[PDB]
């Protein structure tokens, strides 16, 4: 119910607690690193 | 003197407790914060990047040539040039995967699994594979006949030399222990059979003997659950 | 096809060593174990030792550390077993095979 | 939604031309950049000499051989003794730039084998050891113009795994779908200069994964070009020449 | 008021990518399973275009997987022992801060190649026998350049501008926040280069990469005592990483490590796959075949 | 060390019958196991590798099977040529411990 949690009791930023609230993804700087985008549907070299 | 008092748990070091901790340094300012290009922030990111399978993880085989599925004219019809099972985190193939390595971070995992076969023959070398994904029960296919009746591709070489073996979700369960074997081959994926559809055919003077190059990663639904200590290195004394 | 080429008879005086010889050809050398077993006429099979022709790693028996050498000659494509202390319990037929997927036998060794 | 199998790479006076493309590769999604002031730590004005180290620098011919393991460069190393690159690199103390890296391998329709060219940001190298024996001579960490044989393909001579190489930037030359490899690699550094001379941005290997087979009567030379070109190379901390 | 933020503390499941029902494609010019690897990029195949597909709803969550979570975990990375008994009648031990002496933490920071974070440090300090009788130790963290203790009396332990902790063995282990000290914008895992300028022809190149960039000092333990106490004190220091920014994901680590700082394998190269009897054995018996 | 023990010491059966060599181990080898043919006067000839994979050339009368500790070799219609001794070999680890042999 009530979440009294991610209080930072100290005045540095760094005393607080893990930042586990902004999960992002972005697979596509390792997964399609490529500067011409292929569709999947298409044959990709032509 | 406000009225306290002390529960179960007091003192203890639970070494993933996301608390507070009194900052050793008071007033302290990091370096600045710069942009470094290729911040990855979930490893399932990592996962779904296709790393080289060693598919050919044989007794006397050694070094690059263990990533080789070697594939060669066939004098025979319908006959078995690879299996592998899918068990991200079995030992086996997939040991060499970034998808494999991270799940062995991680207790059960769940998604759609992948494998990009790229033919590393000459341009000339012509061929079909029957590529085939069983779902869990049947042991490794005896025949291609009995092979078909699973997921599979067919894989005709040519211009575009990769071909994707999209291993789908075909779970009991919706996660999959990532431990195998004994009675934890009730989360067994299943086995992956490479087939000659038809044959390895190439012209005079050309090479009669090619190789495939199996890339496993994870699709864009996969899923990695109960952080764990991975067995892959082990340390006997501090490394100083 | 993946053949082993060994080296001919070998006839040495007790108390010497002789090197012998298994050209490998038909495969890449540097992508496959050399492996040498021992057969006294009679006797049956004896496991000498591997060798990894791409750092030298050889792991012998325990009834043949002190008693072979086993040495690689990348650029010759070339395995070289060199018996040391010769005795009469090591005179016996000496092949070199490569296993990888297929067990490829040499054709012997008399010595 | 296409890769055209035809490109031309155009940088200073320099033009690099392939009719056989892979989709060139951009590295982590980030063009090179020079370095904004809001990262910028140095004060004096950085040198930005475009063209006259911007371009196509040809520097090595690696000739690939069945029993070949492969080759790798260390990206400012392989250019710090060369053009007007080199000179700036000696002459400044702090240096960025990213690069484009395009390998030439072409071989006929009946030639086969892959190579696996990879660009590794701190490619720290491994000795292996069976003391002195322990860290690898200056002539393995820094190969220059000509680089190093692998010793160790299979561990990239840095006891990580080949087969995951593919976490960095890469492409492969399938000789039967392409004769060449680009990589455009940002400026990748915890710091936003650093000197070309003590710090090795990237690695730059060329493995084959699979073996150059041919058949008797196949040209048996078949090389391995490596062409790279400093993008956005900025140069401050102007003194004497080290080399 | 702050009520709005407290409440909104609470992991929020984020789940796995849905799956959409497919069918059956007859046609050409559609080759959704064609790829070509030397491209670089991972294949964009889906399973909705491999397979006929059934619509899942998936809700299984992908926050575990978070750079955060993996690496927001205490961890081994110093195991100091404060020799005071023998030989080393010292009562004190000055230890050189390196996250890299043990396995489970190095491999799971070497997965990024630059890394910048806060760390919560705790000690673990007890003797031989398990056993935490009260005994004041003296935490002192010796940033890079200030002067070393070099006996159990001496000056340094002043600590007066020195960040020092002061805790019996019976107390719960000392916790601290350490921040992000580095000259640098990132801590280095791999630095492919040398610290100094010069020749580095040496027969020991043991500055090859040593970046100063991590070396953040020593951490100085000694017990509060006057003479030798007669009593080893193991000091186990575990680090949770928080606040954690990773660059450049590596390969992880398939060699056994030998050294410290430096990649450093042997020449017995392990298979990072273990082997098996041939490329067509699989371990799975599965059931028994209704028509074989 | 994984050592072998092979069964069947020797065995004389006419043309026509089939027999089945045994091959235990200590440990499970994994399918790691590779039978010859090894007529006393010639090089041995493998027959089986993986003690599942008919090697080339080996007539389709021989079958390997086996699975972790026990293995067997079948030879079905056993022809003239079928004579001679018969090997098992583990090549999972270290000692790679040859059979004791077959007499056939
Ligand atoms: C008051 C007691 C505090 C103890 C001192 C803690 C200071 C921690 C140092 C910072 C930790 C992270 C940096 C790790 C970098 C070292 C890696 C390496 O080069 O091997």
């Amino acid at each position: 119910t009530i979440n009294f949690t991610n209080i930072n009791y100290y005045k540095d930023s760094y005393a607080a607690s893990a930042s586990r609230q902004d999960f992002a993804q972005d697979p596509a700087k390792f997964t399609r690193p490529v500067l011409d985008a292929i569709r999947e549907a298409a044959a990709p070299l032509q | 003197g406000f009225p306290t008092e002390l529960k179960p748990g007091t003192n203890q070091f639970l070494t993933t407790d996301d608390g507070t901790s009194p900052p050793i340094l008071p007033g302290f300012e990091p370096t600045p914060l710069i942009h470094i290009p290729g911040e990855f922030t979930s490893l399932l990111d990592l996962c779904q990047v296709e790393t080289i399978l060693e598919v050919n993880n044989t007794t006397g085989t050694t070094g690059v040539s263990r990533l080789l599925i070697p594939v060669r004219a066939q004098n025979n019809v319908d006959q078995l040039c690879a299996s592998f099972q899918v068990d991200p985190g079995r030992n086996g193939p997939w040991q060499s995967t970034m998808v494999g390595q991270i799940c062995r971070y991680y207790t059960q995992w769940s998604g759609s699994l992948k494998v990009t076969f790229m033919f590393t023959g000459s341009f000339m070398a012509t061929g079909k594979m029957l590529i085939a994904y069983t779902p869990p029960g049947s042991a490794q296919p005896t025949t291609r006949e009995a092979a078909m009746l699973g997921t599979h591709i067919v894989w005709d070489f040519g211009l575009q030399s990769s071909v994707t073996l999209v291993i789908p979700w075909i779970s009991n369960t919706h996660f999959r222990a990532v431990k195998t074997g004994g009675v934890y081959d009730y989360y067994a994926t299943g086995i992956v059979t490479i087939w000659y559809q038809t044959n390895f055919v190439v012209p005079p003077d050309t090479p009669t003997e090619a190789n495939i190059i199996a890339l496993g990663a994870a699709q864009k639904n996969f899923t990695l659950k109960l952080c764990k200590d991975t067995d892959e290195i082990q340390q006997t004394a501090e490394y100083q | 096809q993946v053949q082993l080429q060994q080296s001919g008879a070998e006839l040495v005086k007790p108390g010497a060593s002789v090197k012998l010889s298994c050209k490998a050809s038909g495969y890449t050398f540097t992508s496959y174990y050399m492996y040498w077993v021992k057969q006294r006429p009679g006797q049956g099979l004896e496991w000498i030792g591997e060798i990894n022709p791409s750092n030298g790693g050889t792991n012998f028996n325990e009834k043949f550390k002190s008693k072979a050498t086993l040495t690689v000659d990348k650029s010759s494509s070339t395995a070289y077993m060199q018996l040391s202390s010769l005795t009469s319990e090591d005179s016996a037929v000496y092949y070199c095979t490569r296993y990888g997927n297929y067990a490829y036998w040499g054709q012997g060794t008399l010595v | 939604g296409y890769s055209d199998r035809v490109a031309q790479l155009t940088v200073g006076n320099s033009t690099i031309t392939t009719q056989e493309a892979a989709n060139i590769v951009l590295s982590y999604g980030e063009w090179p950049e020079y370095c904004p002031s809001t990262d910028a730590t140095a004060v004096d004005k950085p040198t930005r000499p475009d063209v006259s180290v911007n371009r196509f620098y040809t520097l090595s011919t690696k000739s690939w051989k069945t029993e070949s393991t492969g080759w790798y460069w260390k990206f400012p190393d392989v250019l710090n003794d060369t053009g007007v690159f080199g000179q700036n690199a000696q002459f400044h103390y702090l240096y960025r730039s990213g690069f484009c890296m395009h390998v030439q391998c072409n071989a006929s329709k009946f030639h086969q084998g892959a190579l696996l060219v990879a660009a590794i940001p701190e490619f720290v190298i491994a000795a292996s050891s069976p003391s002195q024996g322990l860290y690898p001579d200056f002539a393995h960490t820094n190969p220059g113009k000509d680089g190093q044989e692998f010793r160790d393909p299979y561990v990239l001579d840095a006891g990580i795994p080949l087969s995951q190489a593919l976490i960095f930037p890469h492409q492969w030359i399938n000789l039967r779908t392409n004769n060449c490899a680009t990589i455009i690699m940002p400026y990748i550094n915890a710091l936003p200069f650093d000197s070309a001379l003590n710090h090795s941005n990237f690695g730059l290997v060329v493995i084959p994964i699979s073996p150059l087979k041919y058949c008797n009567g196949a040209t048996t030379e078949v090389p391995i070009t490596l062409t790279i070109a400093p993008l956005n190379s900025e140069f401050s901390g102007l003194r004497q020449a080290i080399k | 008021s702050a009520v709005s933020a407290l409440a909104d503390t609470t992991i929020s499941r984020v789940t796995a990518a849905n799956t959409a029902a497919s069918t059956h494609s007859l046609g050409t010019g559609r080759v959704p399973a064609l790829q070509a690897a030397e491209t670089g990029a991972s294949s964009n195949s889906s399973d909705e275009n491999l397979i006929e597909t059934r619509c899942v709803m998936n809700r299984n969550g992908v926050n575990e997987a978070s750079v955060e979570h993996f690496y927001s975990r205490a961890g081994l990375v110093g195991v100091v022992e404060v020799k005071d008994s023998g030989t080393s009648l010292d009562g004190y031990t000055v230890w050189p801060i390196d996250v890299m002496g043990f396995v489970q933490q190095r491999r799971k920071l070497e997965l990024s190649t630059y890394m910048r974070f806060d760390a919560e440090f705790t000690f673990v300090s007890n003797l031989n026998n398990s056993t935490t009788p009260g005994m004041l130790l003296q935490y002192m963290y010796v940033p890079p350049g200030a002067p070393k203790p070099d006996s159990r009396k001496s000056y340094q332990w002043q600590t007066a501008t020195n960040p020092s902790v002061f805790a019996k063995l019976s107390d719960p282990p000392p916790q601290v926040s350490v921040p992000f000290m580095s000259p640098a914008t990132a801590y280095q895992w791999f630095y492919d280069g040398y610290p100094t300028f010069g020749e580095h022809k040496q027969a020991t190149n043991l500055q090859y990469g040593q970046c100063p960039n991590n070396m953040m000092g020593h951490f100085a333990i000694r017990t509060v005592s006057e003479s030798t106490t007669g009593k080893n004190i193991h000091v186990r220091v575990y680090m949770r990483i928080k606040h954690v920014r990773a660059w450049v994901p590596r390969p992880l680590r398939s060699q056994a490590y030998m050294v410290k700082n430096y990649p450093t394998y042997s020449q017995t190269i392990t298979n990072t796959a273990t082997d098996r009897a041939s490329i067509t054995t699989t371990d799975y018996e599965g059931g028994v075949p209704a028509s074989p | 060390d994984i050592q072998m023990t092979q069964s069947p010491a020797s065995l004389s059966v006419s043309v026509g019958e089939t027999v089945t060599i045994t091959c235990r181990a200590s440990e499970n080898i994994y399918s790691n196991l590779a039978w010859y043919q090894q007529k006393q006067g010639k090089s041995p000839q493998l027959l089986v590798y993986a003690a599942t994979n008919l090697a080339d050339g080996v007539p389709s009368r021989f079958s390997g099977s086996g699975s972790g500790t026990q293995y067997s070799l079948k030879i079905n219609s056993l022809q003239s040529e079928d004579f001679g001794s018969y090997y098992c070999q583990h090549f999972w680890g270290t000692p790679w411990t040859f059979g004791g042999g077959t007499k056939l």
